[PDB]
Protein backbone atom coordinates (compact mmCIF):
# COMPACT_ATOMS: atom_id res chain seq x y z
CA UNK A 1 0.00 0.00 0.00
CA UNK A 2 2.75 2.32 0.42
CA UNK A 3 5.13 3.17 -2.69
CA UNK A 4 8.01 5.39 -2.86
CA UNK A 5 9.04 7.21 -5.92
CA UNK A 6 12.27 8.54 -7.11
CA UNK A 7 12.02 10.51 -9.82
CA UNK A 8 15.47 10.99 -11.55
CA UNK A 9 17.15 12.60 -15.38
CA UNK A 10 19.09 14.72 -16.59
CA UNK A 11 18.44 18.46 -15.37
CA UNK A 12 15.83 19.94 -17.95
CA UNK A 13 14.70 16.67 -18.54
CA UNK A 14 10.51 16.77 -16.78
CA UNK A 15 10.85 15.72 -13.51
CA UNK A 16 9.49 18.75 -11.52
CA UNK A 17 6.88 18.98 -14.53
CA UNK A 18 5.62 15.47 -13.79
CA UNK A 19 5.73 16.68 -10.06
CA UNK A 20 3.44 19.39 -10.73
CA UNK A 21 1.14 16.90 -12.94
CA UNK A 22 0.87 14.48 -10.02
CA UNK A 23 -0.39 17.74 -8.46
CA UNK A 24 -3.04 18.42 -11.08
CA UNK A 25 -4.11 14.95 -11.59
CA UNK A 26 -4.25 13.41 -8.12
CA UNK A 27 -4.33 16.25 -5.97
CA UNK A 28 -6.14 19.29 -5.37
CA UNK A 29 -4.30 21.41 -8.56
CA UNK A 30 -4.31 24.96 -8.91
CA UNK A 31 -7.55 27.27 -8.25
CA UNK A 32 -7.58 30.78 -9.88
CA UNK A 33 -6.27 32.33 -6.63
CA UNK A 34 -3.19 30.03 -6.34
CA UNK A 35 -2.89 31.16 -10.37
CA UNK A 36 -2.68 34.44 -9.84
CA UNK A 37 0.27 34.17 -7.62
CA UNK A 38 2.34 32.84 -10.60
CA UNK A 39 2.01 36.17 -12.66
CA UNK A 40 5.83 37.40 -11.96
CA UNK A 41 7.51 34.31 -12.21
CA UNK A 42 5.73 34.05 -15.22
CA UNK A 43 6.51 37.64 -16.35
CA UNK A 44 10.73 36.73 -15.08
CA UNK A 45 10.46 33.96 -17.07
CA UNK A 46 9.40 35.86 -20.23
CA UNK A 47 12.26 38.27 -19.97
CA UNK A 48 14.72 35.50 -18.69
CA UNK A 49 14.16 33.80 -21.87
CA UNK A 50 14.57 36.93 -24.14
CA UNK A 51 17.76 37.69 -22.13
CA UNK A 52 18.93 34.70 -22.88
CA UNK A 53 18.67 34.43 -26.59
CA UNK A 54 19.83 38.20 -26.98
CA UNK A 55 23.06 37.26 -25.08
CA UNK A 56 23.43 34.30 -27.38
CA UNK A 57 23.64 37.01 -30.31
CA UNK A 58 26.38 38.29 -28.70
CA UNK A 59 28.54 35.48 -28.25
CA UNK A 60 27.28 33.99 -31.30
CA UNK A 61 27.72 37.42 -33.26
CA UNK A 62 24.48 37.41 -35.30
CA UNK A 63 23.07 41.25 -35.99
CA UNK A 64 19.56 42.35 -35.29
CA UNK A 65 17.47 42.62 -38.35
CA UNK A 66 16.63 46.08 -37.79
CA UNK A 67 19.33 48.24 -36.11
CA UNK A 68 16.71 50.21 -33.95
CA UNK A 69 16.38 46.29 -31.85
CA UNK A 70 19.28 47.58 -30.39
CA UNK A 71 18.27 50.38 -28.40
CA UNK A 72 14.90 48.39 -27.42
CA UNK A 73 17.84 45.04 -26.26
CA UNK A 74 19.84 48.01 -24.47
CA UNK A 75 15.50 49.35 -23.01
CA UNK A 76 14.84 45.95 -22.27
CA UNK A 77 17.45 45.52 -19.29
CA UNK A 78 16.75 49.19 -17.54
CA UNK A 79 12.59 48.48 -18.07
CA UNK A 80 13.04 45.12 -16.36
CA UNK A 81 15.14 46.16 -13.82
CA UNK A 82 12.53 49.20 -13.17
CA UNK A 83 11.00 46.10 -11.56
CA UNK A 84 7.20 46.37 -10.54
CA UNK A 85 7.22 42.32 -9.92
CA UNK A 86 4.14 41.01 -10.87
CA UNK A 87 3.15 43.88 -13.39
CA UNK A 88 4.52 44.47 -16.93
CA UNK A 89 4.03 48.06 -18.60
CA UNK A 90 3.21 49.10 -22.14
CA UNK A 91 6.62 50.15 -23.19
CA UNK A 92 8.54 46.54 -21.81
CA UNK A 93 5.30 44.74 -23.38
CA UNK A 94 6.61 46.96 -26.90
CA UNK A 95 10.09 46.22 -25.98
CA UNK A 96 9.93 42.29 -26.10
CA UNK A 97 7.64 42.13 -28.69
CA UNK A 98 9.40 43.62 -30.78
CA UNK A 99 12.82 41.91 -29.86
CA UNK A 100 10.91 38.61 -29.96
CA UNK A 101 9.62 39.41 -33.75
CA UNK A 102 13.19 40.23 -34.29
CA UNK A 103 14.39 38.53 -37.70
CA UNK A 104 17.99 38.30 -36.16
CA UNK A 105 16.21 37.35 -32.23
CA UNK A 106 14.63 34.58 -34.44
CA UNK A 107 17.59 33.11 -36.25
CA UNK A 108 19.37 33.07 -33.06
CA UNK A 109 16.37 31.66 -31.14
CA UNK A 110 16.49 28.74 -34.15
CA UNK A 111 20.27 28.20 -33.15
CA UNK A 112 19.55 27.67 -29.36
CA UNK A 113 20.72 24.26 -29.85
CA UNK A 114 24.40 25.86 -29.67
CA UNK A 115 23.55 27.88 -25.81
CA UNK A 116 21.01 26.80 -23.25
CA UNK A 117 17.55 28.00 -23.82
CA UNK A 118 15.15 26.49 -21.49
CA UNK A 119 11.79 24.91 -23.27
CA UNK A 120 9.41 27.76 -22.00
CA UNK A 121 10.82 30.28 -23.79
CA UNK A 122 9.08 29.40 -26.77
CA UNK A 123 5.66 29.48 -25.20
CA UNK A 124 5.41 32.81 -23.15
CA UNK A 125 6.93 34.46 -25.66
CA UNK A 126 4.62 33.08 -28.15
CA UNK A 127 1.51 34.00 -26.27
CA UNK A 128 2.63 37.60 -25.64
CA UNK A 129 -0.75 39.56 -26.76
CA UNK A 130 -2.73 37.44 -23.71
CA UNK A 131 0.36 37.61 -21.26
CA UNK A 132 1.54 41.30 -21.42
CA UNK A 133 -2.18 42.93 -20.65
CA UNK A 134 -2.61 44.18 -16.91
CA UNK A 135 -5.62 41.93 -16.49
CA UNK A 136 -3.77 38.76 -17.31
CA UNK A 137 -4.83 35.56 -15.15
CA UNK A 138 -2.36 32.71 -15.51
CA UNK A 139 -3.89 29.45 -16.92
CA UNK A 140 -3.53 26.58 -15.09
CA UNK A 141 -0.56 25.81 -18.66
CA UNK A 142 0.54 28.80 -18.00
CA UNK A 143 1.61 27.53 -14.56
CA UNK A 144 2.24 24.35 -15.37
CA UNK A 145 5.51 26.20 -17.60
CA UNK A 146 6.42 27.95 -14.52
CA UNK A 147 9.86 27.70 -13.46
CA UNK A 148 11.06 28.07 -10.04
CA UNK A 149 14.44 27.81 -8.33
CA UNK A 150 14.15 25.16 -5.12
CA UNK A 151 15.35 23.92 -2.09
CA UNK A 152 16.20 20.62 -2.43
CA UNK A 153 14.17 17.74 -2.58
CA UNK A 154 10.70 17.98 -3.63
CA UNK A 155 8.15 15.89 -2.20
CA UNK A 156 4.62 15.51 -3.16
CA UNK A 157 2.10 12.70 -1.64
CA UNK A 158 -0.99 11.63 -3.14
CA UNK A 159 -3.53 8.20 -3.36
CA UNK A 160 -4.38 6.71 -6.12
CA UNK A 161 -6.40 3.53 -6.52
CA UNK A 162 -5.59 3.04 -2.87
CA UNK A 163 -2.02 3.29 -2.99
CA UNK A 164 -0.13 6.15 -0.85
CA UNK A 165 2.13 7.26 -3.25
CA UNK A 166 5.30 9.35 -1.72
CA UNK A 167 7.31 11.00 -5.44
CA UNK A 168 10.49 12.29 -4.69
CA UNK A 169 12.35 14.34 -7.20
CA UNK A 170 16.24 15.17 -5.95
CA UNK A 171 16.68 17.63 -8.29
CA UNK A 172 19.55 19.44 -9.85
CA UNK A 173 21.19 20.43 -6.13
CA UNK A 174 24.31 18.46 -5.48
CA UNK A 175 23.75 15.53 -2.59
CA UNK A 176 26.12 13.51 -0.55
CA UNK A 177 26.63 9.97 -0.85
CA UNK A 178 25.02 9.81 2.30
CA UNK A 179 21.43 11.53 1.11
CA UNK A 180 21.20 9.54 -2.18
CA UNK A 181 21.74 5.85 0.19
CA UNK A 182 18.69 7.02 2.18
CA UNK A 183 16.47 8.21 -0.84
CA UNK A 184 17.12 5.04 -2.57
CA UNK A 185 16.47 2.96 0.67
CA UNK A 186 13.09 1.83 0.23
CA UNK A 187 11.94 2.59 -3.27
CA UNK A 188 9.67 0.62 -5.48
CA UNK A 189 9.73 2.18 -8.68
CA UNK A 190 12.45 4.60 -10.07
CA UNK A 191 11.31 6.79 -13.05
CA UNK A 192 13.58 7.79 -15.28
CA UNK A 193 12.65 10.95 -17.73
CA UNK A 194 15.01 11.64 -20.82
CA UNK A 195 14.42 14.64 -22.76
CA UNK A 196 14.51 12.70 -26.31
CA UNK A 197 14.86 17.04 -27.87
CA UNK A 198 18.40 17.07 -26.35
CA UNK A 199 19.71 14.70 -29.06
CA UNK A 200 21.07 17.67 -30.89
CA UNK A 201 22.35 19.77 -28.18
CA UNK A 202 26.07 21.25 -29.06
CA UNK A 203 28.80 19.61 -27.13
CA UNK A 204 30.13 21.66 -23.81
CA UNK A 205 33.67 22.42 -23.77
CA UNK A 206 34.42 20.11 -20.49
CA UNK A 207 32.22 17.21 -22.21
CA UNK A 208 33.59 14.11 -23.50
CA UNK A 209 30.15 12.37 -24.57
CA UNK A 210 26.84 14.40 -25.46
CA UNK A 211 23.80 14.94 -23.43
CA UNK A 212 21.84 11.76 -24.59
CA UNK A 213 25.16 9.82 -24.07
CA UNK A 214 25.61 10.57 -19.98
CA UNK A 215 21.86 9.68 -19.77
CA UNK A 216 22.52 6.87 -20.96
CA UNK A 217 25.49 6.09 -19.03
CA UNK A 218 23.33 7.17 -16.11
CA UNK A 219 20.72 4.87 -17.07
CA UNK A 220 22.66 1.70 -17.70
CA UNK A 221 24.08 2.36 -14.49
CA UNK A 222 20.64 2.75 -12.37
CA UNK A 223 19.37 0.00 -14.74
CA UNK A 224 22.09 -2.82 -14.37
CA UNK A 225 22.69 -1.98 -10.03
CA UNK A 226 21.95 -5.07 -8.67
CA UNK A 227 20.61 -3.30 -5.90
CA UNK A 228 17.43 -2.97 -7.45
CA UNK A 229 16.44 -6.29 -8.36
CA UNK A 230 12.78 -5.64 -7.03
CA UNK A 231 12.29 -1.95 -7.92
CA UNK A 232 10.74 -1.07 -10.91
CA UNK A 233 12.52 1.02 -13.63
CA UNK A 234 10.14 3.54 -15.49
CA UNK A 235 11.69 5.16 -18.41
CA UNK A 236 10.03 8.43 -19.38
CA UNK A 237 11.35 9.00 -23.18
CA UNK A 238 10.09 12.56 -22.69
CA UNK A 239 9.46 15.92 -24.90
CA UNK A 240 8.40 13.77 -27.78
CA UNK A 241 6.27 16.76 -29.43
CA UNK A 242 10.01 18.73 -29.58
CA UNK A 243 11.72 15.78 -30.82
CA UNK A 244 8.92 15.49 -33.51
CA UNK A 245 9.47 19.44 -34.41
CA UNK A 246 12.90 18.93 -34.40
CA UNK A 247 14.03 15.60 -36.00
CA UNK A 248 13.06 17.21 -39.50
CA UNK A 249 15.65 19.69 -39.44
CA UNK A 250 18.32 18.07 -37.09
CA UNK A 251 19.54 14.75 -38.32
CA UNK A 252 19.97 12.18 -35.16
CA UNK A 253 23.15 11.23 -36.36
CA UNK A 254 24.16 14.44 -34.40
CA UNK A 255 23.95 12.30 -31.13
CA UNK A 256 24.60 8.81 -32.83
CA UNK A 257 26.85 8.96 -36.09
CA UNK A 258 26.00 5.23 -36.10
CA UNK A 259 22.61 5.86 -37.31
CA UNK A 260 21.40 4.92 -40.66
CA UNK A 261 17.86 5.19 -40.48
CA UNK A 262 15.39 7.69 -42.05
CA UNK A 263 14.76 11.23 -40.19
CA UNK A 264 10.90 10.06 -39.48
CA UNK A 265 9.66 10.47 -35.91
CA UNK A 266 9.00 6.92 -36.06
CA UNK A 267 12.14 5.07 -36.89
CA UNK A 268 14.24 7.95 -34.81
CA UNK A 269 12.36 7.65 -31.70
CA UNK A 270 12.47 3.99 -31.62
CA UNK A 271 15.86 4.06 -32.30
CA UNK A 272 16.85 6.10 -28.95
CA UNK A 273 14.38 3.53 -27.59
CA UNK A 274 16.49 0.82 -28.51
CA UNK A 275 19.37 2.36 -27.55
CA UNK A 276 18.06 2.99 -23.69
CA UNK A 277 16.45 -0.45 -23.33
CA UNK A 278 19.81 -2.47 -24.51
CA UNK A 279 21.71 -0.97 -21.57
CA UNK A 280 19.65 -3.81 -19.49
CA UNK A 281 22.13 -6.65 -19.12
CA UNK A 282 19.81 -8.71 -17.50
CA UNK A 283 17.23 -9.01 -19.92
CA UNK A 284 15.80 -12.37 -19.07
CA UNK A 285 14.99 -11.07 -15.44
CA UNK A 286 14.67 -7.45 -15.49
CA UNK A 287 11.97 -5.36 -17.95
CA UNK A 288 12.45 -1.77 -18.81
CA UNK A 289 8.68 0.23 -18.85
CA UNK A 290 9.07 2.64 -21.42
CA UNK A 291 6.61 5.41 -22.20
CA UNK A 292 6.67 8.13 -24.79
CA UNK A 293 5.48 11.06 -23.23
CA UNK A 294 4.74 14.77 -23.13
CA UNK A 295 5.63 15.94 -19.89
CA UNK A 296 3.58 18.95 -20.18
CA UNK A 297 0.54 17.48 -21.57
CA UNK A 298 -1.67 16.62 -18.69
CA UNK A 299 -3.48 14.25 -20.69
CA UNK A 300 -0.60 12.33 -21.65
CA UNK A 301 0.61 11.95 -18.27
CA UNK A 302 -2.44 10.94 -16.38
CA UNK A 303 -2.71 8.32 -19.36
CA UNK A 304 0.81 7.14 -18.77
CA UNK A 305 0.44 7.60 -15.27
CA UNK A 306 -2.59 4.82 -15.38
CA UNK A 307 -0.10 2.47 -16.99
CA UNK A 308 2.58 2.50 -14.16
CA UNK A 309 0.15 2.16 -11.60
CA UNK A 310 -1.09 -0.84 -12.82
CA UNK A 311 2.80 -2.14 -13.05
CA UNK A 312 3.37 -1.27 -9.54
CA UNK A 313 0.11 -3.18 -8.49
CA UNK A 314 1.03 -5.80 -10.68
CA UNK A 315 4.46 -6.20 -9.50
CA UNK A 316 3.75 -7.74 -5.82
CA UNK B 1 28.45 1.99 -5.93
CA UNK B 2 30.35 5.41 -5.40
CA UNK B 3 30.27 6.21 -9.54
CA UNK B 4 26.47 6.26 -9.31
CA UNK B 5 27.27 9.48 -7.05
CA UNK B 6 29.08 10.73 -9.64
CA UNK B 7 27.38 10.40 -12.51
CA UNK B 8 23.54 11.51 -10.57
CA UNK B 9 25.34 14.77 -9.47
CA UNK B 10 27.03 15.33 -12.66
CA UNK B 11 23.65 14.45 -14.70
CA UNK B 12 21.03 15.85 -12.87
CA UNK B 13 22.38 19.52 -12.14
CA UNK B 14 23.05 19.61 -15.51
CA UNK B 15 20.90 22.65 -18.16
CA UNK B 16 19.82 25.86 -17.87
CA UNK B 17 20.14 28.18 -14.77
CA UNK B 18 19.91 31.99 -14.42
CA UNK B 19 16.64 31.01 -16.66
CA UNK B 20 14.74 29.98 -13.09
CA UNK B 21 12.84 31.79 -10.57
CA UNK B 22 12.36 35.79 -10.35
CA UNK B 23 14.08 37.82 -11.63
CA UNK B 24 17.82 38.42 -10.19
CA UNK B 25 20.05 41.92 -10.56
CA UNK B 26 22.58 39.43 -11.44
CA UNK B 27 20.10 38.46 -14.54
CA UNK B 28 20.22 42.13 -15.59
CA UNK B 29 23.62 42.76 -16.16
CA UNK B 30 24.12 44.48 -19.58
CA UNK B 31 25.83 42.69 -22.68
CA UNK B 32 29.45 43.67 -24.03
CA UNK B 33 28.19 43.71 -27.15
CA UNK B 34 25.33 46.54 -26.29
CA UNK B 35 27.77 48.74 -24.82
N1 LIG C 1 7.47 21.08 -25.05
C1 LIG C 1 7.76 20.38 -23.94
N2 LIG C 1 8.34 21.00 -22.89
C2 LIG C 1 8.64 20.32 -21.75
C3 LIG C 1 8.32 18.90 -21.65
N3 LIG C 1 8.72 18.48 -20.43
C4 LIG C 1 9.24 19.56 -19.79
N4 LIG C 1 9.17 20.66 -20.57
C5 LIG C 1 9.68 22.02 -20.29
O1 LIG C 1 11.11 21.89 -20.20
C6 LIG C 1 11.62 22.63 -19.11
C7 LIG C 1 12.26 21.67 -18.11
O2 LIG C 1 11.28 20.95 -17.37
P1 LIG C 1 11.49 20.55 -15.83
O3 LIG C 1 10.25 19.89 -15.30
O4 LIG C 1 11.80 21.76 -14.99
O5 LIG C 1 12.72 19.54 -15.86
P2 LIG C 1 13.60 19.25 -14.54
O6 LIG C 1 14.80 20.16 -14.57
O7 LIG C 1 14.08 17.81 -14.56
O8 LIG C 1 12.77 19.50 -13.32
C8 LIG C 1 10.44 23.44 -18.58
O9 LIG C 1 10.50 24.72 -19.24
C9 LIG C 1 9.20 22.66 -19.01
O10 LIG C 1 8.07 23.49 -19.32
C10 LIG C 1 7.68 18.28 -22.84
O11 LIG C 1 7.39 17.06 -22.85
N5 LIG C 1 7.46 19.06 -23.91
Amino acid sequence: REVKLLLLGAGESGKSTIVKQMKIIHEAGYSEEECKQYKAVVYSNTIQSIIAIIRAMGRLKIDFGDSARADDARQLFVLAGAAEEGFMTAELAGVIKRLWKDSGVQACFNRSREYLLNDSAAYYLNDLDRIAQPNYIPTQQDVLRTRVKTTGIVETHFTFKDLHFKMFDVGGQRSERKKWIHCFEGVTAIIFCVALSDYDLVLAEDEEMNRMHESMKLFDSICNNKWFTDTSIILFLNKKDLFEEKIKKSPLTICYPEYAGSNTYEEAAAYIQCQFEDLNKRKDTKEIYTHFTCATDTKNVQFVFDAVTDVIIKNN
Amino acid sequence: IEGLVELLNRVQSSGAHDQRGLLRKEDLVLPEFLQ
